[PDB]
This record gives C-alpha cells, structure tokens and sequence, in this order.
C-alpha cells in the first residue's frame, strides 16, 4: 500500500515531508490524466459543524470527479447532535458505519483528533478544528508555491494577520519546516502573534524567522506573502481591537515585489486584500482555491486506493 | 516512621510535595494501611515527605508520573521486609487523566474522552502538549481535576 | 412483482409478517453480494422536515450504495413551505412530479400517510412522523435482533423509557407481536406509559406483558434490553417532570444479564446508558445502528425493483 | 509519641485525607505524622493524624464535630496527654459550608454562610440564617 | 419606647404573639381614628426588586396617609444594580444613608436579613423574599381573620394550594400557630405541599393539623379557608405539571360552609377563585386588600414613632 492508504490527515505535525511530497505528485499526475472512476464505489461523508465554502465543496466535487459519492451536512443544526443533545463521540460512532471516509470540520480544536478514536478502521480528514490545525488548506497552498515558485525550499514567506487563531499558518508553517533553508516573515498585531510551539519548532531546527510590524519592510525580498484574515469567531473579547485588518494590501504597496512573487490568501478576504490587487499579476488567491481540486483528489485518491496512481 | 512487611515506600520527596502526591494521584483512596510523614529531616534534603503504601506496587509507569512533582525521590519496593527494588523516577512521555487543558476550545472538556499531553523539557521547565488541541502549556498553568 | 413493489412503507401496522420476513432475506442477501448498480436511474428525495442523523444518512449512503442519485433537504426552512407558506400537500404534490420515491420525516403524526394521498404514483416511506411510526428502524431492530439472537420469536423483550412518544416502540412492539410467543417488560415512567391501543393489540393476540418499576427485575431473563431517549422535544410542558432519564443503565447493572443478551438503543442516547456499558459483549447500538444499512437497502430495492433480488 | 501538639484519633475511615485538605493542615513546617486505614479497637479501622507544636483553631475545633464526631482530640505538652475530648459541638457554623438553596442570596453576595447547627439524633441539622430553610448535615456536605 | 421601635421586620419567626397583637391594636385604632401627620419629615424606600400590585401600592399609600415621603423603584432594571453590576449589599449601604427606613421585596430568600447587614441603624421591612417569609401579608391576614371571626384562636383554618412556595402560608402559619387551638387543614398537590419545617414546627406545640385532597372534605368544619396561586415563578420545570391550579373553588362549593365563613386570598388569583364566588358573603379577598392600609400604617407607625397615644 502507499503510505498515506487508510490513514488518519489529522495535522501536519503528524506528517513527514515524504508524506506532503506525495500529494503534491499524485495531484499533478490527477491534474494531467484525470481518472474520473477512481474512487467508484465510494461512499464519503461530509460532515461540516461550521461554515465553509472553499473547503468543503471543493472537496466534494474532488469526490464526484473520481466517482465517488458523498453524504453529509453542511450545518449541525438538524443532526441528532444539533437537536437530541449527541455527542460527537457518538455522532462518528454511528457515520463511521456508513461510509468509507469521513471529512470533517469543526469549532473545536481537537474534534479530528477525537473523531479518529471512535472512526475505526474508517479514516478521517480534518478540514479544520478549531483554531488548530488545517491540513488540506497547506496541500493545496504548498501544491500553489511549487507550481508558481517552481520549489518548496530557500524561499522567503512573510505571513500576514492573525497567526494566532490561523489554523491555515499553523499547518502552512509546520509544513514549510520540513523542507530546507525556508526563511519566516511574521508580521502580525501582538495580540495575535504567532503561537510559541511553532516558533519554538522552528528554533529547533535552525529555521530562521523574524518580526515585522509593516508588510513594506520584506516586500523587496518575499516570494509568497500569505495574507489571512482576522479569525473574528475565535476572538476572545478582550482582543476585540483587533477584529479590524492591520495590515491592508493595495496594488500600489506591490511596486518592489519581486516579479516572481505570488500574494496568496486561503480566503474568505475581507479588506485586508483591496480589490485592485486582483488584476495585478502577483495576485493568485484563485488559482489557490482552485488548486485545492487537484490537492483534495489527490489526497483521497491517496488514502482510500492502495495502490500509486500513475 | 515505621518498617512496613510488604508494599511501596515512596521516600525523598521534597517538603511540600507528598501533599499534592497524595491528591494527585489519588493514593488514599484505597483500603490499605497506608503510613506519612511529612516535613520529616533529612540531611540531604533539610525536609522531606515521606509515603508508604502497604500491599501495593507501582509500575515504571506510575513512578514516572511521579518524576513532573518528585523527580529525585526514591521508589523502593518492598517484600517480606525487604527492599527488594529501588527506582527513580524518570520523565514520561505523556500525562493522562489527571490533569485538565487550559484551552476552553478544547474538544476534551465536551466528550467522554481522557486528558493527555505530551511532555517535553523547554527552557529548564515542563512544557505539555495537548493530545487533542495541541496547543502547548506550562505545566504550572495546566491544573488537576 | 415481489408483494412490497411500488408500496407505500408508513405503519407497521399495515404490514404482515411475510413482509418484515421478506425485507430481512433480502437485506441479509445484499450483505452478503451488494448489488452496486441495483437502482441505477432512480432519483429519490430525502425529505427531513425534524432533524436526523441515523435515519437520513444510513438512507442516503443506501441509496449511493445501490447507485440511485438523491435530492431533498435536511431541514424545511428553506423550502418554499418554510419561507413562502406552502402547505405539505402542495410540496408533494409537485415533489412526486420530480422522483421515483420519497423518503420523509416530519414533526406532525400522519404526514407521511398524508403524503400518500398527494404522491400518485410515488411511493412514500415514513422515516418517522411525530411520536406515531417509525417503520424503517423497526426493520433495522428486527434484522438486528435477528443477528444476535437467531430468531424472532419466543423473546424476552424489555423495553425501557420513553414509550409513549417513542414511534421506535410503537412500530416494534408491533412487529415483533406478528411473531409467536415473545414476551414484552415494559419500564417506563406512569406519564411515559406505553399507549393503550398497543396494549389493547398484545391483549387482543393472547401476548404476554408486563409493567417493571426498575431494569434489575428483568435483566435476568432478558434477551433484548431496548432503552429508548426521553422524546424531550414531544413532551407537553406538564410532562417535564421527566425530561431527565429515569432509567439508567451501566455496565454494574449487567451482572446477572444473559450471555446472549443485547442492549439495543435507537439512539441518539443521553445519559439513558452510561458509557461504560460500550465496551462490554451486551452493547449493540453502534452495531445495531450500522445494520440500517443492510436493512434500508432491502426496503429501497424492493420498494423499486419489481423482481426479488437473489 | 510526640513531644508537644495536637493527635486527632479515631478518624473513621477515608476521613482523615479530607481533614487535611480541608484544614489546609499539611500548609505548616511542622512535622507531621498520618495513619490511615489502621486498625482499631473500637472502630475496626481508622485515620491518625499528628500535629507537632500545633493546635487546632476554635473555628477547625468546630467543624470536626460535623466532619468527625466520634473523634478524639488530644492536646499534648511534654509527652503527655494533658487534655482529652471529642471536639464540641458549636450551634452556630459560619464561612465554610453551602446553603443548598440554589435561590438562597447568600451565593449571589459577599456574605459570610452561616448555619445553626441542632444536634437531632440522627442526622444533624442545619438552618440557613439567610433562607431560614433547614436541611440535614449529609446534605448540606454537597458544598 | 414601644417594642417594635426600630426593629427589622423579616420574618414571622421573630415575631411574639404580643408583637402581632400590638400590630393589630394599633392597625385597629388608625382604621378607626387616622393619623396623617405621624411620619411627617420621614422619608422611605420602597424597593421592590420583583413585581408586586398590592404590597408596593398599600405600603406607599399607607407612608402618605401618615404624611411620609417616598422614593425607591419598582423595578430593578434601571438602578446601577441593574446596569452596571452592583451588589445588593453595596445598593442597601448607600440607599441606607437616605431614608429612614426601608421596604423590600426581592426574588431571593434571605434578602431582607442581608439587607439588615448593611443598613446599619435603619430598619428593614420585608415585603417579600424569594418563597421564604411575607411578614406583612400576614399582619393584614391575622388583621382580617380578626375582624371577621371575633378571635385569632380555635380556629379552624383551611390553606388550599401552592403551600411549598407560598411565603403568604409560611409567614401565617407560623403566626397563627403563635396562638391557642388552631386548627389547620392542609389541600395541596403532593409536589407542592407544606414544606417539613413548618409541619414539625406544628408538632412541637402540639397544634393538629391533617392533608385532604379536597375542599368539600373540611368546608363545613371551616371559619377561614384561605386560597393560594400556584408560584410560577417559582416552581423547577420539574414542577410544571402542577402550573394550573388544582383546586378550584366556586360559589356551589359553599353550600354546605359555616355562614361566617370567610374566604381569603392574598391574591392575584388566576382561576383557583371562580368570579361567581365574588358576589357571596362569604368573599373576603377584596376586603383583605383593603386591610393592608391600615396593618401596613401600624407596622410603619410603631417602628418609626417610640411611642403612639391613641
Ligand atoms: N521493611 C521496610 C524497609 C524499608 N522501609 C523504608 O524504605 C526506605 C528506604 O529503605 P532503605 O534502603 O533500607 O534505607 P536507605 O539505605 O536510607 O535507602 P536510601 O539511601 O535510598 O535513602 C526507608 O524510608 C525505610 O524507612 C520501610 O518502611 N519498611
Ligand atoms: N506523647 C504522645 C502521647 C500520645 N500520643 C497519641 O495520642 C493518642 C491517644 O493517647 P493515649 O491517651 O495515651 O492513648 P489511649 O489510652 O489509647 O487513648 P484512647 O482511649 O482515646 O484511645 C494515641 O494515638 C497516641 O499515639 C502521641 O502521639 N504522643
Ligand atoms: O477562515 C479563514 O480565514 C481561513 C480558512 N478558510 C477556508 O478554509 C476557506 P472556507 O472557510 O470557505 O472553506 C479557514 O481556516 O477556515
Ligand atoms: O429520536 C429517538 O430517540 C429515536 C429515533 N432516532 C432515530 O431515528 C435516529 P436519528 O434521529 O439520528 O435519525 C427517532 O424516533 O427519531
Ligand atoms: O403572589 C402571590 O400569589 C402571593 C403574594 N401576593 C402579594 O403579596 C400581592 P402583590 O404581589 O400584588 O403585592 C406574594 O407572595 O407576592
Ligand atoms: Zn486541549
Ligand atoms: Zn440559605
């Protein structure tokens, strides 16, 4: 079996570069040749207790274009734990006897994880938990850098907003640490900095990083300045302050980006990124988005068929 | 203190310490006879605690849990009055059950799940992991049930 | 045709013991040789007007399973009844225009032997309406106790909680009555008490039943302990008194239990049985839950294919 | 033996660890010696606790009589026990318990509790000065 | 000075059978012979922190009718209390500095005896606390009892309802029971019963009372029946089933009373009271409000005056 066959995608941490590489090459090879009845005779659920557009229908349609079906909810509200009072013990206990995998997002930090002790032998894919971690979001935003940066290692990645309650940098960032010679620009509000465990893994691995209070500062030097927005929902109200964009990029701050630079952002944007940026050739948040179809077909195609694609 | 025929002597542990070993661990709750001194002198130590716990043994693992209040206390294992094992407690990998992550977001304070973290040394204190969240604590902030 | 093709499934009331049989061999034979293709070119509509998570995604994943596409809705807020004042005839009289079956669950008893009345040709089947029917889960339970105990007759069957607004009871007491020589313990609360025109019918049949204040009467001679959850979202505001479980079951109250024994639970459970009943060889919930599967299957294929499936 | 202190005996069983807790009696330097699930006489097993160089306050003193009845207290002062009793029985408890009256004030306010305690064979009782509700001992320990 | 000069009026409790007889023979003389001017330069609070018709407006009618000023509020929801979190103890020691005495009622029990810890030499008067004590309605009620039946012994007395959260019961119980050979009939829902605490208080003065499931059981035995409203508000949702009164007494029901029955009520009734009892002689409610006036003026009179000469 391949590696990554039947296995938990829980959080990249739980990852090994070898694991992310493959991703990306059976998303290119889906990209290239797609293979329409792959996943045939699957049945996947799709279980969302919070909001999602990107990541729960581009995983949904990655599930029809290899010929799988798919049940599930968008909202919690009319299940038996929105109404009955279930747990979400109870709520995997009973899913993970339906169907062959299970995606799942939630506002917990932690509910993959626990999902995974009540699933079986039924694999499931965190599409977000919480503040914690977002392990598609990093497939397809490392599948993005490496089709327009042509590398994944010595490149320099500023990430800008909220890092604190950003599951997408915390995942983004353990990711990039795997591969050599990456160096951080953090530049983010005080209140929502980027948390220790991450800072402390990139010490440990001699991984340089620094702090930046302007996005001008590192714009001669980035290749992906990855913008986020403010996790409003996750906000304690002491850090109501910050629920405005710091830091807003206009076409006009791009004058000294590199011409390869990419301004990435896993979206939903509010104003942190002006419109003007959207016809400016750095501007490639939608063909992030979109790369999420080839990373999401790849990663199901990779733990529900034993086999390699070719 | 007195000698005890069979059972665990939990020696070394610093002033303070048999206290919380005792709440933590849950150690009283049990019909055993059960013997302590505390705040007793040493000259290694100044002060030490001091438990012992008849007809009851604990594994490696259990000492090891020790090692996060008592880290240079002495496990001895006794049979037929004889000290028949010493030990020291060495850090585990993990901390489950007893204690309760800081994180209010946390999926473990909702489900019918255990408590588990991670251990790892940091700058000369305890850093713990959460198993579930895995947002990363002091051990200082991360309280008992 | 097979004697179940193009019926209506509202009321276990309106079958016979040949039915419930033949629903079972026929789950038991798509078990054993799944029949992916069975129900190609069928759309059917999943109708959820009260919240689900067992009935509506086992029927779902069945329906993908034997390769039937599905429409519908979880919940009708957003349905032309919820928002523009349709009435539910209405809402099946142009549904029945679109599918070749609809699956229905509705707060109000009788909707779905309403809907019957507006859907043509179009059969109907009740995935529970109010506290009346629940035929589906009847089918599930029976193939259930079936598995664990090796027969369907000459059971001690108790049956604990909420019986008054619980349709699982109703519609299984029934079933399980068109069987010879079982034996029904009833534990409920007196405002909760199993309704008198069930009790009138075991009467009628010659059925022996009795009333239990406390599960440690019978568990000793029990072969199926089905607890049920208190319908909280059925009760009048008088019968609040008994929102909490009254009845709670934990692994300490198995002592004296039959090895054969299972206990069984619709499910969503509260606190009715304590987790710690999980892990031991009595617990069949999950198991019982998975078996809907195999169950609502048998009844789609029969419901829509005209010949017996072998 | 000990030289000068306090030994509370004939703790029953699984008492003597809550007393430590709750008279916070294990916050000293003073040395201190516990016995628990020893064998006894007249009780079958109980829980020892020494104290050295300390004595209990008039206000621990009280609420061992709720907590431990038929314990004894013994004052010491040269190897001698120069006094011996059961702890008295106080009619009035105030700071440390939980009127059970969920609609009671005194959860909302910062007012000190406070109970009249009637010994009432069996069960002793306890009248909220706030609420005037009475409740038995056994469930006024729910604090 | 008089007894009552000064004194907190929490609860019956501490009240002597000489302090309610002082209370009546002074109520009986400002009836008879009014005193506009004896509070003149006295101003009190009214504080009324949950709703009241009666109590509220009785007592400000009775402070004006002796010549006293009044301030304070009917509702809670626009002092600091309200709106900027402050304490009751904090509100009792600032209002305290004002007025020369104050009158309470509030949702909690204890309320009143807390106040008294903070108002320091100014008197407290309960109008109502949480279903504990209402000294007052008492006063009015032993007033009434008085005038009507000659004597406040020997009694044959009947209470019919909510006796469990009923503070009008409690308080006239206790009073009541503070004079020779009453009788007491008690007719209440098994959940709402007379609370132990008053019973047993019954018992140790060797007073007789018994539980009937019906009035028509004691009516020909009764001078004073006394009705009661089931407290809502106060009742556990547990409690619901007993929200419509259970008891409900119309003018056929008096056929066989005593001619110089009285009915009372400390009202508002809801329907334990049918309208056709209103035209009876043996309807006294409305005539026990008005008493108010007069047992409220006493109360006022003799603890802000040493002494009264009339
Ligand atoms: N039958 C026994 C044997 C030993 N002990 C206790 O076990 C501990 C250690 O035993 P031992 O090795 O004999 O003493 P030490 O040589 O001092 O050990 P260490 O050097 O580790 O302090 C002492 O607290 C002793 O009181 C006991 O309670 N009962
Ligand atoms: N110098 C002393 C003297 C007495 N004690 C303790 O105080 C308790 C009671 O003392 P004593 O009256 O001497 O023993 P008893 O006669 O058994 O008293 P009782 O009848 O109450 O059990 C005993 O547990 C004893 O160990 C002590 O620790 N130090
Ligand atoms: O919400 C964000 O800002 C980033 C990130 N966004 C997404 O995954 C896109 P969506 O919520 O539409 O699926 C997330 O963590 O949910
Ligand atoms: O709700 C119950 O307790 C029993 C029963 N439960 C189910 O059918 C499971 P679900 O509501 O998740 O589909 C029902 O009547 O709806
Ligand atoms: O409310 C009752 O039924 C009894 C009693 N009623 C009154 O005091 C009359 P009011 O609430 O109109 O001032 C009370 O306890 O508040
Ligand atoms: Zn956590
Ligand atoms: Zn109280």
């Amino acid at each position: 079996a391949n590696p990554l066959y039947q296995k938990h995608i829980i959080s990249i941490n739980d990852l090994s570069r070898d694991d992310l590489n493959l991703v990306l090459a059976t998303a290119a090879k889906l990209k290239a040749n797609p293979q329409p009845e792959l996943l045939k005779h699957k049945v996947i659920a799709s279980c969302f207790f919070e909001a999602s557009t990107r990541t729960r229908l581009s995983f949904e349609t990655s599930m029809h274009r290899l010929g799988a079906s798919v049940v599930g909810f968008s909202d919690s509200a009319n299940t038996s734990l929105g109404k009955k009072g279930e747990t979400l013990a109870d709520t995997i206990s009973v899913i993970s006897t339906y169907v062959d995998a299970i995606v799942m997002r939630h506002p917990q930090e932690g509910a993959a994880r626990l999902a995974t002790e009540f699933s079986g032998n039924v694999p499931v894919l965190n599409a977000g938990d919480g503040s914690n971690q977002h392990p598609t979001q990093t497939l397809l935003d490392l599948f993005t850098i490496q089709e327009t940066q042509g590398r994944l290692d010595n490149l320099h990645v500023a990430m800008v907003g909220d890092l604190k309650y950003g599951r997408t940098v915390h995942s983004l960032t353990q990711a990039l640490a795997k591969f050599d010679g990456n160096r951080f620009y953090f530049i983010a509000p005080d209140a929502l900095a980027m948390p220790q465990y991450i800072l402390d893994m990139l010490d440990e691995k001699g991984i340089a990083w620094s702090l930046h209070s302007s996005i001008e500062e590192v714009m001669a030097e980035v290749d992906i300045l990855y913008m986020t927005r403010v996790q409003k929902e996750r906000l304690d109200p002491s850090e109501y302050a910050n629920v405005k964009a710091q830091f807003v990029l206009r076409a006009s701050d791009l004058h000294n980006a590199k011409a390869n630079m990419k301004v990435l952002h896993p979206l939903p944007r509010v104003d942190e990124i002006a419109t003007d940026v959207d016809k400016t050739p750095h501007a490639w948040y939608f063909q992030q988005a979109g790369n999420g179809i080839f990373a999401r077909q790849a990663l199901l195609a990779l733990v529900l068929n034993r086999d390699l694609v070719l | 203190v007195e000698a005890i025929k069979r059972g665990t002597v939990i020696d070394h542990i610093p002033a303070q310490i048999g206290f919380k070993l005792l709440s933590l661990f849950k150690l009283t709750e049990t019909d055993q006879r059960i013997t302590i001194g505390l705040n007793l002198p040493s000259g290694e130590m100044g002060r030490k605690d001091l438990i012992k716990i008849e007809n009851t043994f604990l594994s490696e693992d259990q000492v090891d849990q020790l090692a996060l209040y008592a880290p240079q206390a002495t496990v001895n294992r006794i049979d037929n009055y004889e000290v028949v094992g010493k030990s020291r407690p060495s850090l585990p990998e993990r901390i489950d059950n007893v204690l309760v992550c800081p994180n209010s977001n946390c999926i473990s304070h909702a489900e019918p799940v255990s408590s588990s973290f991670a251990v790892r040394k940091r700058a000369n204190d305890i850093a713990l992991k959460c198993k579930y969240c895995e947002k990363e604590f002091s051990h200082n902030v991360v309280l008992a049930n």
